[PDB]
C-alpha cells in the first residue's frame, strides 16, 4: 500500500492520485504521520481547513480532463509522512477505501552524528539474576547505523536486540541496542563495549564492572 | 453502481466480416428500446421492434 | 473539538472487543461519528460511521462485525469489533464526519452525491491480539563532564505496548527523550527514557521517571541516585 | 456520449453507444415560467371568446 516518492529539500512535488475520477469530483487529501492522528488538507478538490497552512493545495474540478493532485510546494522535514487521497465520484459510488499511502521522504538534510550513551546493568537487576547493557543512539541522519557489541577483544554475536531507526521529534533518528547477559557472564570479562558505525565513521563507549 | 436508470448494457453475440467467425462485443442501449425476453424474468432482453 | 480513546489493550482472540471514545468540545447527538483503524503493515481502514438519527452505516469489508452506538448520557462514543483474530491488531481513532454535497447538475434529478471529509481526529488507542496475558516490567533505576549527566530508567520486560514515561509531573520536560520499545524473541517490550541533568543539580534535586503501562496496567516508582 | 463503430459484415458497419464520459445526466428542457404562464394567459383570453 506504500508508493514510495523521492525528493529533496523542498523541491517541488506532484502527488498524484493513483484513481482517475471518472466523473465530477470531490477529493479530500490526509496527511498520516507514524503514531499520529491523521490530519485533514484538502477537502472538497482544493478548500482546506484553518491551520492548514499555505503550502498544501488541491486540484479544482472544472471538467476539465485533470487528473486529482496534491500539491505541496516546498516540503520541511516535518512534511514527510503518508499522503492518502479520498475519491468521491459520482461514478464509483460510497468510496470506503481511502487508497494507497504516498509516503514521502525528505532528502539532502544535513548529516547529524549520533549522540550514544552506554548504561551497565543496574544493581538491582543484578540480584534478580539478571544483566542488561543499553546502549541508546539518537540525533543521527540518515537512519542507516550498525551496531556492534565486543566482549573484551572479540565481538559478541549472540543476545544483541537492537531496535530499527526511526526519526523522532527532532527529526532526527534514535536507536537502542540491548545486549541481555547473566550475572556471572557480566562479571566474568573486564569490560564491554558498544560500537556502531554512522556513515563509515566509528564511535564506541565503554563499561565495566565495579 | 448506484442503488435504488434509464439505459441498460445489454453484451451479445454479433456476426463479424466473415460468416464463420462471431464476436461477443458491448453496447449501451436505453430503457425505452429494449424489453425482456422472458418476463420470467431472469436478465436477458431483445430489441423493441 | 478534543477526543480521546480508551482501550483494554489486549483480549484473547475469537471473543468480544469494545472500545470507547469520549468527545470533548461539542455535542454529540450533533454530529456524525466514525470510526478509523490502521493495522501494521496496512492503510487506513474505514469502519463505519452513524448519523445524528442514529442510524449507523459500516464498511461491508468487515463482514458486519462492528457497531457503533451513541451515549448522550455520558457523551462517549463506543465501537465494538465483536469476534476478531490476529489480523484486526490495529489503532483505532474515533473522528468528526462532516457531510459535503457535490451538486453537479439538476437536484430533482439526483445529479449530486454526498461525501464524507474527517477534520477532528483523535490520538487513536493501541490494541493487541494475543493469546497471551498482560506483564508488568519491572523497570531499574540507570544511575548518572560537558556539564550534564545522563539519568534514565530502565523499563524492562513489559507486554504489550505502549509505556508512556513522565519525568516530575510537569517539572521535568526537557531534555526528556523516551526510546522507542523493543520487541524481544520472547515476546516481550521494553524501553528506555533517559534525561539530560546538569552535574551540580546532583545531590540536590530529586528525580523520579512516573512508568505508565496502561494495558498491562503497571505502575513502578523509582528514585534515581548515582 | 462515444461513438463504438463494430463491423457487423464486409462494409457494414453497425454504430453503438459507447461507455458515457463524464457523469450520467438524463435529457431535460428548461421554459421561463414567466414567459408561459404569460402567453398561457393571453391564449384563454381566446379560448373564453368561444366558451363563454
Ligand atoms: C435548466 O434549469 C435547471 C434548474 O435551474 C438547471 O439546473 C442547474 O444547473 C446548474 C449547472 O449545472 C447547477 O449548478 C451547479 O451547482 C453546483 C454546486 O455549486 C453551487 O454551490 C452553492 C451551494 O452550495 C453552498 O452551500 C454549501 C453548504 O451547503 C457550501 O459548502 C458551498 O461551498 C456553497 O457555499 C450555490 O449557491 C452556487 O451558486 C452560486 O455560485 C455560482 C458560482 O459563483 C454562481 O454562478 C451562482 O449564480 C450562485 O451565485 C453553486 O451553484 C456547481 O458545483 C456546478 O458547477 C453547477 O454550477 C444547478 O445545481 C442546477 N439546479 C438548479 C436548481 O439550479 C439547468 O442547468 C438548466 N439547463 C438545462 C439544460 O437543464
Ligand atoms: C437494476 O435495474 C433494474 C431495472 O429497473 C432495477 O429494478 C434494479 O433495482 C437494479 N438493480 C439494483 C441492484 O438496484
Ligand atoms: C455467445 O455464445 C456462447 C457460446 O455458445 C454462449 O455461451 C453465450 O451465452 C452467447 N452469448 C450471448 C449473449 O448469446
Ligand atoms: C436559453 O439559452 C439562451 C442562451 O443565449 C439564454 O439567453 C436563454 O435565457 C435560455 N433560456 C432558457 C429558458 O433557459
Ligand atoms: C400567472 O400569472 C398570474 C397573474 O399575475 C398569477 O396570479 C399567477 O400566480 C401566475 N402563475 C404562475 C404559475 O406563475
Amino acid at each position: 500500500y506504500v508508493s514510495p516518492l523521492s525528493v529533496a529539500l523542498g523541491e517541488t512535488a506532484r502527488i498524484s492520485c493513483g484513481r482517475q475520477a471518472l466523473g465530477s469530483r470531490a477529493v479530500q487529501w490526509y496527511q498520516h504521520k507514524p503514531g499520529q492522528a491523521p490530519i485533514l488538507l484538502i477537502y472538497n478538490n482544493q478548500d482546506r481547513p484553518s491551520g492548514i497552512p499555505e503550502r498544501f493545495s488541491g486540484t479544482p474540478d472544472i471538467n476539465f480532463g485533470t487528473t486529482a493532485t496534491l500539491t505541496i510546494s516546498g516540503v520541511e522535514v516535518g512534511d514527510e509522512a503518508d499522503y492518502y487521497c479520498h475519491m468521491w465520484d459520482s461514478r464509483s459510488g460510497f468510496s470506503w477505501s481511502f487508497g494507497g499511502a504516498t509516503r514521502l521522504t525528505v532528502l539532502s538534510q544535513p548529516k547529524a552524528a549520533p549522540s550514544v550513551t552506554l548504561f551497565p546493568p543496574s544493581s538491582e537487576e543484578l540480584q534478580a539474576n539478571k544483566a542488561t547493557l543499553v546502549c541508546l543512539i539518537s540525533d543521527f541522519y540518515p537512519g542507516a547505523v550498525t551496531v556492534a557489541w565486543k566482549a573484551d577483544s572479540s565481538p559478541v554475536k549472540a543476545g544483541v536486540e537492537t531496535t530499527t531507526p526511526s526519526k523522532q521529534s527532532n527529526n532526527k533518528y534514535a536507536a537502542s541496542s540491548y545486549l541481555s547477559l547473566t550475572p556471572e557472564q557480566w562479571k566474568s570479562h573486564k569490560s564491554y563495549s558498544c560500537q556502531v558505525t554512522h556513515e563509515g565513521s566509528t564511535v564506541e563507549k565503554t563499561v565495566a564492572p565495579t | 453502481n448506484i442503488t435504488d436508470g434509464e439505459l441498460k448494457n445489454c453484451s451479445f453475440n454479433m456476426t463479424t466480416e466473415l460468416r464463420d467467425k462471431r464476436q461477443k462485443v458491448h453496447a449501451l442501449f436505453y430503457k425505452l428500446d429494449i424489453v425482456p425476453i422472458n418476463e420470467n424474468q431472469n436478465t436477458s432482453y431483445r430489441l423493441i421492434n | 473539538v478534543q477526543l480521546q480513546e480508551s482501550g483494554p489493550g489486549l483480549v484473547r482472540p475469537s471473543e468480544t472487543l469494545s472500545v470507547t471514545c469520549i468527545v470533548s468540545g461539542g455535542s454529540i447527538s450533533n454530529y456524525y461519528w466514525t470510526w478509523i483503524r490502521q493495522s501494521p503493515g496496512k492503510g487506513l481502514e474505514w469502519i463505519g460511521y452513524i448519523s445524528d438519527r442514529e442510524t449507523t452505516t459500516y464498511n461491508p469489508s468487515l463482514n458486519s462485525r462492528a457497531v457503533i452506538s451513541r451515549d448522550t448520557s455520558k457523551n462517549q462514543l463506543s465501537l465494538q469489533l465483536r469476534s476478531v483474530t490476529t489480523a484486526d491488531t490495529a489503532i483505532y481513532f474515533c473522528a468528526t464526519a462532516r457531510r459535503g454535497q457535490r451538486i453537479y447538475g439538476v437536484v430533482s434529478f439526483g445529479e449530486f452525491f454526498y461525501y464524507y471529509y474527517m477534520d477532528v481526529w483523535g490520538k487513536g488507542t493501541a490494541v493487541t491480539v494475543s493469546s497471551a496475558s498482560t506483564k508488568g516490567p519491572s523497570v531499574f533505576p540507570l544511575a548518572p563532564s560537558g556539564g550534564t549527566a545522563a539519568l534514565g530508567c530502565l523499563v524492562k520486560d513489559y507486554f504489550p505496548e505502549p509505556v508512556t514515561v513522565s519525568w516530575n509531573s510537569g517539572a521535568l520536560t526537557s531534555g526528556v527523550h523516551t526510546f522507542p520499545a523493543v520487541l524481544q524473541s520472547s515476546g516481550l517490550y521494553s524501553l528506555s527514557s533517559v534525561v539530560t541533568v546538569p552535574s551540580s543539580s546532583l545531590g540536590t534535586q530529586t528525580y523520579i521517571c512516573n512508568v505508565n503501562h496502561k494495558p498491562s496496567n503497571t505502575k513502578v516508582d523509582k528514585k534515581v541516585e548515582p | 456520449n462515444t461513438r463504438k463503430s463494430i463491423r457487423i459484415g464486409p462494409g457494414q458497419w453497425f454504430y453503438a453507444t459507447g461507455d458515457i464520459i463524464g457523469d450520467i445526466r438524463q435529457a431535460h428542457c428548461n421554459v421561463s415560467k414567466a414567459t408561459w404562464n404569460e402567453t398561457l394567459g393571453k391564449v384563454v383570453k381566446q379560448l373564453r371568446k368561444h366558451f363563454g
